[PDB]
């Protein structure tokens, strides 16, 4: 209703921060550098500049890092070459850059977000024709966070999340306890989804295997051993969840105070039962 | 007798660093303005006919409690009348000398509405450079007025100031020198001896020889009396601190305990009695949102240590070699990368370079400066289809590729 | 429209005559050591001469004119760009392949060099000094690759941007 409205009005200026810190790469740019790159500058994702043809071509984040593990990984008696000597621009032909003006409505960006199905969204400026900010759905909510006392509240957001339908609750994809790494690359490829819930004999999520865990194969340089399970690789930080009757606002509040991207639906104990994204929330609220 | 726009002249009030300023009466009111007079010629003899557009198009924009307001600038032939605020209290200066000393009570007030004032140019780009209690000036119910600009200066980005100018006393370390400065820390030390001259009564660096005075300043040491409380002595440390980088900034001082207590709330932005506007507040109250804090729950996103050690980032590029030498060196180096470039200084360029795909032009500024004894450091600054962050990376990328 | 008359020399009693008057004698005022007096004059050129003591003269810093009798009176022109203060101000006032101050602290506070703590978003930075921006900061090369980094203004936001660009 008029959260709608509200988004049509403010910018996307209106997100970027007062002071922030943008990576970028040149396309000519060793793969592996880059993916090293993000973890010493604490960035999750960069934008990819062509110097050649002088323009920015796209994104380069940690789904990029999972496409090449799964892609060539052979064994860990034998290192992944491809990994070590290809370049962002090489890998870029083996596997149209979506931006959006600081200029440009709020409404445009969740729009955008979800029609080209991305997560991080470049604001380049069409005047200077440089890169400002990345919008991410994390942002987009948060912002929305800061204005539903100015806004006051319309009715369904103290509806169930039974009754408002929000979430896929079918063929959830979850891995073992014991799952390998390998394996869990590989579905995150096949169904692309940003998170897997782990799970154990029992059926209670243990824990959860996010794209975000999988750089830390690039910190601590074990990414040459994709055979671990997906147990040890979350190891080195050794879970947020909610229910059906519920109401959204209290969920809406739930993640943008633990700033994670989705929450698990689970049933009277800890089985999954569904999940509900911020992807799943932003379109939500925007399909009114 | 003499009449300017309905006013008639008379006294002179004194005369300022740029102009003289007497006093005006309305012919049919009695109402009193004070007229500052410039000699258009006298203008023009300098080169400061374009200062002066600058500070009008400044002063009549500006409108603090705490700042003599500018009325309106009448345009002779010969002269020009700028009608602004008078106040009949006189300089603070001689409040300071009828009095002993000022009390606490009233020195604190004084010194929170000069501030106020202070901040105001600083949120406007202006520096006041000639901060004294001779160019504060009071009202019939004892409020603070700053005035008298004249060695007043912008602040662009970027860009440093390097002037040298102010009374002997009042002035930074950094001033009396002649090294570059970025402006608002400047004020900060002139209202920090304000702040002593206003407590005290007298002036922390003083001495008949000047050249003695001026080791004083940069040897930063003064004498603080024992009916000067714990509180306060602080704050007069961290104000009149050598080091520019350790010197308070106004964000310091408006934290500050002393500083804070009987402080109207009327004065400044973040205030609760200062205020789409809405939409600021609360914008402007995430601070966490929009502004990375210092050194709890770790973020989500935070990477962990790649632990090999972080690598650090210097400012350009530096030698060692003879300054003569790394002109000579820098201006064959663009000769292989076609630049054109005018020369400003001997250790200033502003060079620029045609991109071949865009069509655009790309021009930044070099300027050599000297570090520690033996090292110097050649600085890389941006002038304002493609991206222009991009192109000034590139141009700099190829610059010192081929340069050693 | 104002005009100032001003009798900068000395003298107990100063009197100015003009085609205004017609050549009669205007008492000025003094002040310290000026003769002032300010009059409402229309555009174009007007002939004025001063009366000092009992001896006509006039003002050696000021165009003069005879009238092809000996007698010499200054000359002032009231323009119309006279009146208006940025009209007045406006009438007041390469390529060569050629042929050190003090490094200012300021530029030594790199802002990429500060931890921000382990509380808010990664991307986040302090809001930088004014005077360091457009300035370049670079790292050491390792491996071909240099990396440059310089903090820009966008409207009132701030941006740091780093460049990873082989060689
Ligand atoms: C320091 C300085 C500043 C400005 C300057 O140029 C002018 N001085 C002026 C004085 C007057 C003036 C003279 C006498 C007056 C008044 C009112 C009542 N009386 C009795 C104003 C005027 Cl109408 C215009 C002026 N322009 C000259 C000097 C200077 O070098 O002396
Ligand atoms: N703004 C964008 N423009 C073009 N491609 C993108 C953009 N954002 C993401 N991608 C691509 O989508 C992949 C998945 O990333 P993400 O969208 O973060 O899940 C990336 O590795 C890119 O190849
Ligand atoms: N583990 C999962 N299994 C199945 N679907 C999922 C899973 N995680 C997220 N989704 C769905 O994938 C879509 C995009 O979510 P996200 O990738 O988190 O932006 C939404 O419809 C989610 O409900
Ligand atoms: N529902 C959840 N419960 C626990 N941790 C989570 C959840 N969602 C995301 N995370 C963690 O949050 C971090 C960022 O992941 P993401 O939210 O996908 O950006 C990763 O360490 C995830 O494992």
């Amino acid at each position: 209703s008029v959260y709608t409205s509200f988004m049509k009005s403010h910018r996307c200026y209106d997100l970027i921060p007062t002071s922030s810190k943008l990576v970028v790469f040149d396309t000519s740019l060793q793969v592996k550098k880059a993916f090293f790159a993000l973890v010493t500058n604490g960035v999750r994702a960069a934008p990819l500049w062509d110097s050649k043809k002088q323009s920015f071509v796209g994104m380069l984040t940690i789904t990029d890092f999972i496409n090449i593990l799964h892609r060539y990984y052979k064994s860990a008696l034998v290192q992944i070459y491809e990994l070590e000597e290809h370049k962002i621009e090489t890998w870029r032909e083996v596997y149209p850059l979506v931006c959006i003006s600081p200029n440009a409505s709020l409404f445009d960006a969740v729009s955008s977000l979800i029609r080209n199905k991305i997560h991080r969204l470049p604001v380049i400026d069409p005047e200077s024709g440089n890169t400002l900010y990345i919008l991410t759905h994390k942002r987009i909510l948060k912002f929305l966070k800061l204005f539903i006392t100015e806004f006051p509240k319309p009715e369904f957001m103290s509806k169930s999340l039974e009754e408002l339908q929000i979430g896929t609750y079918a063929n959830i994809a979850m891995v073992r306890t014991t799952t390998p790494v390998y394996v869990a690359l590989g579905i995150f490829v096949q169904h692309r989804v940003s998170a897997l819930p782990v799970v154990d004999e029992k059926g209670r999520v243990v824990d959860i295997y996010s794209k975000f865990d999988v750089i830390n194969l690039a910190a601590e340089k074990t990414y040459n051993n994709l055979d671990v399970s997906v147990t040890k690789a979350l190891q080195h930080r050794s879970v947020l969840k909610c229910y059906l009757h519920e109401t959204l606002e209290t969920i809406i509040n739930r993640l943008v105070e633990a700033e994670v991207h989705r929450l698990v639906v689970v049933d009277e104990n800890d089985v999954v039962k569904g999940i509900v994204s911020l992807s799943d929330i932003l379109q939500a609220l925007v399909l009114t | 007798r003499v009449k300017i726009g309905h006013y008639v002249l008379g006294d002179t009030l004194g005369v300022g660093t740029f102009g003289k300023v007497k006093i005006g009466e309305h012919q049919l009111t009695g109402h009193k303005v004070a007229v500052k007079i410039l000699n258009r010629q006298k203008i023009r003899s300098l080169d400061v006919v374009g200062k002066i557009k600058r500070e009008i198009q400044n002063l009549k924009l500006f409108r603090h409690p705490h700042i003599i307001k500018l009325y309106q600038v009448i345009s002779t032939p010969t002269d020009f009348f700028m009608v602004m605020e008078y106040v009949s209290g006189g300089e603070l200066f001689d409040y300071i000398c009828k009095h002993g000393r000022v009390e606490e009570m009233e020195a604190r007030r004084l010194f929170q509405q000069i501030l106020s004032a202070v901040d105001y140019c600083h949120r406007h780009m202006v520096v006041h450079r000639d901060l004294k209690p001779e160019n504060v000036l009071l009202d019939a119910h004892m409020n603070a007025k700053i005035a008298d600009f004249g060695l007043s200066n912008m602040m662009s980005d970027g860009e440093f100031l390097r002037t040298s100018c102010g009374s002997p006393n009042y002035a930074a370390p950094e001033v009396i020198s002649g090294r570059l400065y970025a402006g608002p820390e400047v004020d900060i030390w002139s209202c920090g001896v304000i702040l002593y001259a206003l407590l005290c009564g007298t002036l922390p660096f003083d001495d008949e020889h000047v050249p003695t005075l001026f080791k004083k300043i940069r040897g930063g040491v003064f004498y603080i009396p024992e009916y000067l409380n714990r509180s306060v002595a602080t704050l007069l440390m961290h104000m009149l601190q050598v080091d520019p980088l350790k010197r308070a900034t106004i964000k310091d001082i408006r934290e500050h305990e002393w500083f804070k207590q009987d402080l109207p709330s009327y004065l400044f932005p973040e205030d609760p009695s200062y205020d789409i506007i809405d939409n600021r507040r609360i914008m402007n109250q995430a601070s966490e949102f929009y502004l990375a804090s210092s050194p709890l729950k770790p973020h989500p996103e935070r990477m962990p240590p790649l632990a090999v050690k972080k690598a650090k980032w210097h400012l350009g590029i530096r030698s060692q070699s003879k300054p003569y030498d790394i002109m000579a060196e820098v201006y064959r180096a663009m000769k292989q990368l076609d630049f054109e470039w005018k020369v400003v200084n001997a250790y200033h360029l502003r060079v620029r370079r045609k991109n071949p795909v865009t069509g655009n032009y790309v021009k930044m500024s070099l300027q050599l400066y000297l570090v520690d004894n033996r090292s110097y450091l050649l600085d890389f600054k941006s002038i304002d289809l493609g991206s222009h962050t991009m192109d000034f990376f590139e141009m700099c990328a190829s610059l010192i590729t081929t340069l050693a | 429209r104002p005009t100032v008359f001003r009798w900068t020399g000395g003298g107990k009693e100063v009197y100015l005559s003009g085609s205004f008057n017609n050549w009669s004698k205007l008492p000025l005022t003094r002040s310290h050591n000026n003769f002032v007096a300010i009059l409402d004059l229309p555009e174009g050129e007007h002939q004025y001469k001063f009366f000092v003591d009992g001896q006509w003269t006039h003002d050696p810093s000021e165009p003069i004119v005879t009238s092809q009798l000996g007698t010499v009176n200054n000359i002032i022109q009231v323009k119309k760009t006279d009146f208006e203060v940025f009209d007045a101000l406006m009438v007041d006032s390469q390529e060569p392949y050629v042929c050190p101050p003090i490094l200012p602290p300021h530029l030594l506070q790199v802002i990429l060099n500060k931890d921000t703590g382990i509380s808010c978003d990664p991307a986040l930075l302090p809001e930088p000094n004014h005077v360091m921006l457009n300035h370049l900061y670079a790292l050491s090369i390792k491996d071909g690759v240099m990396v440059l980094s310089a903090t820009h203004r966008y409207k009132k936001k701030y941006v740091t941007t780093l460049l990873y660009k082989p060689i």
